[PDB]
């Protein structure tokens, strides 16, 4: 989307990534697999949850409509009432349509916002020691073990050590 | 050959779609529905209340006793009321209710009456307190409404009448009375000895004086004459004094108001479902933990907020890929 | 001199503004305009179907007929109606017109009448019915209303009224009617024989009894007597009935009610422009493809959503660089 | 603006392409020229086509004042019905002139991205076959003939076969 | 060891906390509070104008001129007026006031009346101008309104009225007068001889034709008669006249309408506070640069925007990290 | 937030830099530092101020309740205009209270913006001549006295002079 990560350069998502929402997929000597990213992807759902809660929250105090009666020498106020009655219907019913249109449209930039923070953060501690192919992959120079894939993970990378 | 890292995201067999401004029908992995578009088509109790279901009758037919809603002489506690778009029992013997519209809307406010007796028929010496008519038939047999009495000269005279009522009760007191429009002089003396009559009633805020106006008029269940009905609220402590000479149908019972809080008149051609909940339309019930709704925008009980929308559905998840 | 490959973006000659929150006057490459500014000044056919422009009537003065209105005695079907703010021919007789403003409501949802006669003056043989006043002069002779019918005593004498019209039409039928109110008594027996009267009217719904209120009053056009009208819809196979010993302003012509649909009346000092139009105001008519204006709140057709605004421009392009 | 490519690190817009919203300048042996990327302009193109449209839309149910006469004992109501149409014209005016603030913003920094998002999407294709010179542009190490430069823009740009 | 340089921004020890969609109490480095929440809990001058307070008198009561509201017999040009919940000096003798509430709409436009006389006691030859009545006491003494007067009969006799006023002054004329509803004939022709009586009242606008409602009625003030006053405005130019032969309450005195603007009759509890403010509310006034406030919805003058917020308050600086 | 900057590859804040919203740290032989950047600061400071007038001045016409009073035969009209005024306060407290929501969440996103573009104006300006820790700082391989860090602040850095 905005931020050109979620189809964009990370051509499609994993089925196989039931962990959450964002995450790793290491293959080495030991063995490949998938993992994700605890701390992003629990930021989104604090975020997204919060959200929901908060457009839930705002049309609390919304108009509520009453049965009024009139007889028929009345007609001018009747349908005064009747316009009002609409009109703010018309009013919250634009209100909640618009919110979920410009909310839903934050969200998904949000989460493409979410996964291109976290392609930097593993390219910002590579740096030198691997090669950026471009379709969201890090080709390393040197081996990575388990222990090794855990640190840029973790965020304790150190580049010293194998440069 | 050489190993590697890989950065990605969830997807997975989800079709559920959402809308943003630039784009539609957006498959995402995760969404949320928050507009309940179904209901249980049946009215229910409020929250273990049964509303007050007239039927065929009418709010006037009722409070003024049609002999047809004898079913509601004394109706319990309500919730809701629920009145039909056209119901058959209204004033039987034709004729207004003066100030009807602002009578229904106190109801909106009052969830039970205690219905007294105000001014006994055993009262009336001088007059005969009797009187009845085949518009309102109850079996077969002419009758009249039983919470009001329609007065009659006896033995060829109406003496003015001098009647006081002081609410003693601790609640307000609806009371209802009405003076009769007949076709002509003939009728006029013929049922009250005297041809020029008024009726004045007074309370502490009331200061009226009604005069019969004897016209010709179409026939409404076979009857020229014509029979319009007022009403007051009579606070605790203070009394309403009437005064007449002909043409009086004067009050028999009258209302307490012993339960104010939130209520409604629903016109709806449904019948009781036998059935709970803690949301009601005119339409059905609703039970839902949703935020929104969409059935109907006259609601009463714990409601969600009513849209027009047909759909309303946040984004949670990702953009799910194919 | 090596080969290079360069990414970039669009720009060109526009001066097109718009404006976000944190920003005003940010020159774009592309822009829309969804507001519209302009109106022809003219007041247009809606439709192909041709307003009614009462030009210095009022609507009192057209249904009831003043001499002055001859031009709408038989008006084609309209799409709305034009009415001046203070018309020079209302009633020409003084007084007032009874729940006039419900009336004026009814016709925002009358697009036709068919005026027939339902009383002739033939029919008065006991009862003079050619009553005039200076009032309202036509062609410097007095004269009266066209539709209504001013009787007064005839030898000396003004026997008690009764006449039933029965709505034998399919259509709805409007009614109208009036009452005289003289300066003293001495005009009232002058003209009606009887110096107490009264008018009772009747039909399925109504039920009138007017007494005329003799009093000296201010002179207007002429005249310190008063004339108050009033009106009805008379249904289908329901019947009005008249009756009254004096001071009666009888119907001769009623209104039958062959379409409704949208109207409205607006007030406006224009006169008819010669044009057609989809959408039309009170200071102009709309042509335009634009979702909003700013022309006028009160509009009638296929019109674009009112703002107050003086502009509205959305963004299509780019930020434009100088 | 909020992605730093419209009037940031690209200096400028470009007289010279007609074409379309976005997309390169080439130069070579064979002649320089401009042409416009069709991928993204044509994406940009639906989705501020939609924006406009779902604008126009979603203020479709709006509310429309009727005229109502008073008489000079109905003053209250006459204020009333005055105050009610008021309301709802200024409501309405407020969320038509805010939208369009607001969705202008966003369309600014939509075109902002789109920008960026091509230049991503070249730098990728490109890695150590070309200098990022930083003013938008790449200096190639190789030579590159229309043939390798329709490459770049196909987004069919084969890094093995250059280096 | 070697050079270097970092790119960084600001942090503070800020504890302001700012809301957004996703994320509550967000610490930032400079935030805008935007919704005043105090007031003063005073009732104010309005821009140097000192309001009208009416203390324990009512609109009525000091329009007609109670004696307990003979403080406001000429009173001062006002910014608004401030009237308790239920004052205790309204109409001292009881019965109602006609068409009360559309009189206080026009208050709300008026800033200034002008006191004049228009029908002077000593005209009355004919009839005792000078009724009383221990329900409007002054001083122990009976006393009676002081802007209208209670006509009765004089030397056995209540000949018919016939008075006049034409207003010759350049403003509009505020009216009043009033009808007494007695308790039986007894008191009828004790005060006016004629046991059946009227009053009728015109202007270019006004026909009016009042007859007095005897009956027996609950003491209220110790009386069960009741007063029922009218009002208009008289146009410059026209005239008013009044007939009657019997209960007349006849003007005294009128208003002139010499200030309109804006205005307001706010309910309050509160006393003067002897203060100035831009900006007033039922409850206090306010004084503040900010464009919202949650003081009351009813305000008057150069006012902040109302809202039901608790917090409005806007981020202008940076995400404060700890 | 959504661009990466506060609070995510800059770890936090610096009290020392009291001159502007965001700035540098230099440290050379001669001695080390902090100076706001005046262009963006100044940038952001206009951008701010605008939206918060922008916010005050959009809710100028807006409704305006009236004391208006009923007697007791009027309740249905009394209860009407009270759900009228009513209405339009909970419609416009919506509206003020989600403006101020919707703001703030920019507002942050665009210091965050505003951190990130100043990032990207250093890096693209010394390319190979510094090493990008990752951290927000760039470590000098040639020396930079005071006047070569100046020139970087102005953003008339001469990269071919050192390279
Ligand atoms: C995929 O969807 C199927 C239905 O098509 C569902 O039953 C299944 O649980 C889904 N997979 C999950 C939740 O992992
Ligand atoms: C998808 O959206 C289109 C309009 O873009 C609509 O017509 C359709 O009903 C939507 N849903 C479907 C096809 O299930
Ligand atoms: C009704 O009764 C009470 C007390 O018994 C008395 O004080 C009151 O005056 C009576 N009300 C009237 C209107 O006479
Ligand atoms: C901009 O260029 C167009 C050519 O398409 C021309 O019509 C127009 O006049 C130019 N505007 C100005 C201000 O020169
Ligand atoms: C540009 O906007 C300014 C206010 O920001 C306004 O005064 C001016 O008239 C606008 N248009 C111009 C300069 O053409
Ligand atoms: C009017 O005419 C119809 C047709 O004969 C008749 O049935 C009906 O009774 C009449 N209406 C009244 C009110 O008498
Ligand atoms: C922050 O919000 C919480 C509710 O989530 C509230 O209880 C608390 O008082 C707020 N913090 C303050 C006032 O410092
Ligand atoms: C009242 O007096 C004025 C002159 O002062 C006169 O022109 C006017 O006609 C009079 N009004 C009436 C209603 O007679």
């Amino acid at each position: 989307g905005l931020f050109g990560a979620i189809a964009g350069f990370i051509e499609g998502g994993w089925q196989g990534m039931v962990d959450g929402w964002y995450g790793y997929h290491h293959s080495n000597e030991q063995g490949s697999g998938y993992a994700a990213d605890k701390e992003s992807t629990q930021k989104a759902i604090d975020g997204v949850t919060n959200k929901v809660n908060s457009i839930i929250d705002k049309m609390n105090t919304q108009f509520e409509a009453v049965g009024r009666e009139f007889n028929n020498l009345e007609r001018r106020i009747e349908n005064l009432n009747k316009k009002m009655e609409d009109g703010f219907l018309d009013v919250w019913t634009y209100n909640a349509e618009l919110l979920v249109l410009m909310e839903n449209e934050r969200t998904l930039d949000f989460h493409d916002s979410n996964v291109k923070n976290l392609y930097d953060k593993v390219r910002l501690q590579l740096r030198d020691n691997a090669k950026e192919l471009g379709n969201g992959c890090f080709e390393f120079y040197h081996r990575c073990d388990n222990e090794c894939m855990e640190s840029v993970r973790n965020g304790t990378y150190d580049y010293p050590q194998y440069s | 050959d050489p190993d590697q890292i890989c950065i990605g995201y969830h997807a997975n067999n989800s079709t559920e779609q959402v809308d943003t401004i630039m784009e539609k029908n957006v498959t995402v992995t995760h969404a949320q529905d928050i507009l309940e578009k179904t209901h249980n088509g049946k009215l229910c109790d409020l929250d273990g209340v049964k509303p007050l279901i007239l039927r065929d009758c009418s709010v006037a037919g009722w409070l003024l006793g049609n002999p047809m809603c004898d079913e509601f002489l004394n109706v319990p506690e309500w919730s809701y009321i629920v009145e039909k778009i056209n119901p058959a029992n209204d004033l039987c013997y034709p004729g207004n209710f003066n100030d009807y519209e602002e009578l229904k809307h106190l109801l909106s406010r009052i969830n039970h009456f205690e219905k007294i007796q105000i001014i006994p028929k055993s009262s009336w010496s001088d007059h005969e307190a009797s009187g009845v008519s085949s518009a309102c038939p109850y079996q077969g047999r002419s009758s009249f409404f039983r919470n009001v009495v329609w007065l009659t000269k006896k033995d060829n005279a109406y003496p003015t009448i001098k009647r006081s009522y002081n609410n003693t009760n601790q609640e307000d007191l609806l009371v209802l009375w009405g003076i009769h429009h007949p076709n002509d002089a003939a009728e006029q003396t013929r049922l009250y000895q005297n041809p020029t009559t008024y009726i004045s009633v007074g309370t502490s805020t009331l200061n009226q004086r009604l005069v019969p106006k004897i016209a010709t008029r179409s026939k409404v269940n076979g009857q020229s004459g014509r029979m319009e009905f007022f009403w007051t609220i009579l606070k605790p402590n203070d009394a309403i004094n009437f005064e007449s000479n002909g043409n009086f149908i004067a009050p028999e019972n009258a209302y307490k108001i012993v339960k104010k809080g939130d209520s409604t008149i629903m016109k709806s051609e449904l019948e009781y479902g036998n059935c709970n909940t803690k949301c009601q339309t005119p339409i059905g019930a609703i039970n839902s933990s949703m935020p929104f709704h969409n059935i109907h925008p006259l609601t009463i009980g714990e409601c969600p907020k009513y849209v027009k929308s047909s759909r309303l559905v946040l984004a949670t998840g990702l953009r799910n890929s194919p």
